[PDB]
RNA sequence: GGUGGGGUAACGGCCCACCAAGCCGAAGAUCGGUACGGGCCGUGAGAGCGGGAGCCCGGAGAUGGACACUGAGACACGGGUCC
RNA sequence: GAGUGGUGGCCACUAUUAUUGGGCCUAAAGCGGCCGUAGCCGGGCCCGUAAGUCCCUGGCGAAAUCCCACGGCUCAACCGUGGGGCUCGCUGGGGAUACUGCGGGCCUUGGGACCGGGAGAGGCCGGGGGUACCCCCGGGGUAGGGGUGAAAUCCUAUAAUCCCGGGGGGACCGCCAGUGGCGAAGGCGCCCGGCUGGAACGGGUCCGACGGUGAGGGCCGAAGGCCAGGGGAGCGAACCGGAUUAGAUACCCGGGUAGUCCUGGCUGUAAAGGAUGCGGGCUAGGUGUCGGGCGAGCUUCGAGCUCGCCCGGUGCCGUAGGGAAGCCGUUAAGCCCGCCGCCUGGGGAGUACGGCCGCAAGGCUGAAACUUAAAGGAAUUGGCGGGGGAGCACUACAAGGGGUGGAGCGUGCGGU
RNA sequence: GGCGAAUACGUCCCUGCUCCUUGCACACACCGCCCGUCACUCCACCCGAGCGGGGCCUAGGUGAGGCCCGAUCUCCUUCGGGAGGUCGGGUCGAGCCUAGGCUCCGUGAGGGGGGAGAAGUCGUAACAAGGUAGCCGUAGGGGAACCUACGGCUCGAUCACCUCCU
RNA sequence: UGGAGGUGAUUUAAAUGCCAAA
């Protein structure tokens, strides 16, 4: 490989063309300009969402960890899609009942995705029937309407 | 390097730096012009005339005498021939290349499977086209002049 | 096909030649169903 | 694009009659996508990269699509007609 | 600290977009090779011009927003009076000529043309040969030949294997042969004749910058495959038998179709690898070998031999420098001046959809959803090998003596 | 304590251990590592008969309304004409209907590979000469990893000989 | 001393990794 080209004083057009051509090999640039995330995001670019609980499930941790992580299936009000949301806390699943409404947000893993030993779950529960879940787990408050 | 083969031969002439003709040279300008005209009328090429003048008459390159008519430039064989109307119509190297191409084409009619010789023909014609472009730019050839092997 | 000489390395995979043969077999069947 | 007219507050294929074959394009035409433009704003040592709701200047609209009366000025958000 | 945490977005981190300022031998990445159009980059001197470029000066680029000093609200945030900046952009004039551009003149160093004596498996066409192998006919002789780790299938009393005298056929050119030669690469090796391409050396010969790279475009391109017509000795996909094995759709053995060969086309693919794109300048030495030239000494006078130097090829060891290291090192992977091509964590995937080309097989172009924390390179210490070498042992063998395993019983263990 | 022999004075063939050298995808260190089909669970995607629903171009028909030029009618006139109705002609025109062609959304019988999981199953293809060296191109065959033929590369181990160098 | 190539050969069969580490 010789010297980097073009270097000429009157070769601006070719240099700009080259830089534009090879910028499409950058995955971050390509996804932003083509808006690929907005096309497949169930939350439609929102930071939080509201949904209705359909059922409770449990997911096994990946190797070499052991345990069951409690999660729920949530149907979104805004577009009707169904996602899976993790319930953080010790014994927090006992405060969830079927047909309740919840507020969910991102779980906070790398690249805006999943984290830890539970891939496939991208969201977590924040509120239950307009009451903070963290309070309910700690106490200090009672779940409304029984 | 070479135009196509990319070799790096270095053989050539090593002309010493001098301005005036040597002392031991005794021919005058007119004698040299007469010799050049005679040799041209015998039917020699421009490169061959200088070779004969150097080898047999002891005359190093004629580019040691000022042009008597135009003091701003030195003398060359082609200029001497132009002063008498014996200069070639087509530049000599172009003519030689065209002559080489014509002979090779009639060989390839009887040997259609000689593919290695055909590449030589392609390279020769590339050289011819380079030369014709250059000569069109300088005005040594008419603008409508074209190279067609079918001629 | 395009060249990926990284695929020819044998650690943790089967031979690339036979993967290529298998893919070519698979592509024939799709082409036949497309013509129907 | 030319020649001869009409219409306009006014020049103009703006619109007609007639005569020609032109005009744009790999230095990206045509088509598709996404967006009101700028002064400015965020970040970075700088070179740069990203945004352009709120205040000022310019543009466009009044449920969607068409069309008129009055007037110096409108085809008019709190004036008129049709679908 | 009256705040402090969670989720999403942009910049920085990031020299992971590189003009400043990155990479492509072995880690992602140089098109299989070459020719050439636009574009970009272009040798030395003299004269002119003033477009680019530099300096001076007029008319502009609203205010708000930014920076500085002073002044008013208690100081500040905020606001006022001045000085700068910002919209890096446009335009009227004057001056300069080093560089780039443009016009003219003059050169020979880069490139090309030509002449001389030589070198070479470079290419195409015609002719003549060399052993070897297979089949057929005739003579001799008689019971086996062939093949494997061991065998069997197979050939043989219609006389095989082996030896001798003849006839026919198709493919291929042994030793000499050389990190030797030629070609852009793929590739090229019997001898004589004809046609033809390129390169090196010698050159006070000729022309006079005619040059480098090259998007699109064009031509060449191992083996295999396909379409028509020939040929078919040996070898041999598919297939048919004999074995091995738990099975053996294989490795081994006996046969065998297509193909391998020639003529006219198509396909355009390889670990097509020097895994290293091409042109130019420069930066210690040492030592082999091929071609040409020069000098000296020998000589059987040979187109012969030995030594030294210059140019061009082809190898090895190595200094400065480079590199992650292996290593490279005037045949650079070192310092500098150019142009084109390509790469941006691992998979999905060279896949899906669309387009072009091909008789077909196939070629070129080429994503996304989703998934993942490594994948990848060079080197170190051990352990291992149905790898090599050296040594050793009656809880190893070889040469020997005596036994245990079968019966009844003593005692210990599993099970029930 | 009594009685009291046979054979060898060697080799690394079997079983093993020590050191030098070499290859390695092993370090839990060969009782290592590791590949593909079929079966089971879950996720995203592709092809797709049929089934509905939208959007653009064309072609034909129709057309609310607008403008201009005529004829005629009714009522007012300051006699200049104004306000409107009906018929005729010309031109522009949103919308609507039919046909055709492209394109988007929702379902969808059936088919196809991909990715995770952990083991239901059959074998042992690659790493040491991995027990037939491995790999690239093309073609044929096979439950599956794979096997065979022609040309190529070293990113191939061991012994003997030969060649070319420092 | 240390390197780079070429030609020959290379005597039957020999699959797997559970339990545990947890
Ligand atoms: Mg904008
Ligand atoms: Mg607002
Ligand atoms: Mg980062
Ligand atoms: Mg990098
Ligand atoms: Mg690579
Ligand atoms: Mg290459
Ligand atoms: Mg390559
Ligand atoms: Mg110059
Ligand atoms: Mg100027
Ligand atoms: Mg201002
Ligand atoms: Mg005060
Ligand atoms: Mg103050
Ligand atoms: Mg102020
Ligand atoms: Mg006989
Ligand atoms: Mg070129
Ligand atoms: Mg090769
Ligand atoms: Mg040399
Ligand atoms: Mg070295
Ligand atoms: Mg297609
Ligand atoms: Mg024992
Ligand atoms: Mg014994
Ligand atoms: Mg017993
Ligand atoms: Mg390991
Ligand atoms: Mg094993
Ligand atoms: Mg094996
Ligand atoms: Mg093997
Ligand atoms: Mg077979």
């Amino acid at each position: 490989p010789g010297k980097k080209a073009p270097n000429g004083e009157f070769a601006g057009r070719k240099l700009k063309l080259k830089r534009k051509k090879f910028r499409w090999s950058d995955i971050r640039y390509k996804r932003r300009v083509l808006r690929l995330k907005e096309k497949s995001d169930p939350l439609e670019g929102a930071p939080q969402a509201r949904g209705i609980v359909l059922e409770k499930i449990a997911v096994e941790a990946k190797q070499p960890n052991s345990g069951m992580r409690k999660a729920v299936r949530v149907q979104l009000i805004k577009n009707g899609k169904v996602v899976t949301a993790f319930c953080p806390g010790d014994g927090a699943i006992k405060f969830i009942d079927e047909h309740d409404e919840v507020i969910i947000e991102g779980i906070g893993g790398p690249k805006g995705g999943s984290m830890g030993d539970i891939p496939g779950i991208r969201y977590k529960v924040v509120k239950v029937n307009r009451v903070s879940l963290k309070e309910l787990v700690k106490g200090r408050k009672e779940k409304p309407r029984r | 390097a070479r135009m196509h083969a990319r070799k790096r031969g270095k053989s050539g002439s090593k002309r010493p730096p001098r301005t005036a003709p040597p002392i031991w040279l005794e021919y005058t300008v007119e004698d040299i012009e007469n010799l050049v005209v005679k040799l041209r009328k015998e039917g020699y090429s421009t490169a061959m005339i200088g070779t004969i003048l150097r080898d047999q008459y002891g005359i190093p390159t004629v580019k040691l005498f000022r042009d008597p008519d135009n003091p701003n430039r030195k003398l060359t064989i082609t200029r001497i021939l132009e002063k008498h109307g014996l200069a070639p119509e087509i530049p000599e190297d172009l003519m030689f290349l065209i002559k080489r191409a014509v002979n090779l084409r009639k060989h390839l009619e009887q040997h259609p499977k000689d593919l290695h010789s055909m590449r030589g023909l392609q390279l020769i014609e590339s050289k011819i086209r380079r030369l014709v472009k250059y000569y069109k730019r300088k005005g040594k050839l008419p603008k409508d002049w074209r190279y067609d092997p079918e001629q | 096909m395009k060249r990926r000489p990284r695929k020819w390395k044998k650690k943790g995979r089967m031979r690339w030649k036979w993967i290529k043969k298998r893919i070519r077999r698979l592509k024939r069947q799709r082409k036949k169903e497309r013509g129907l």
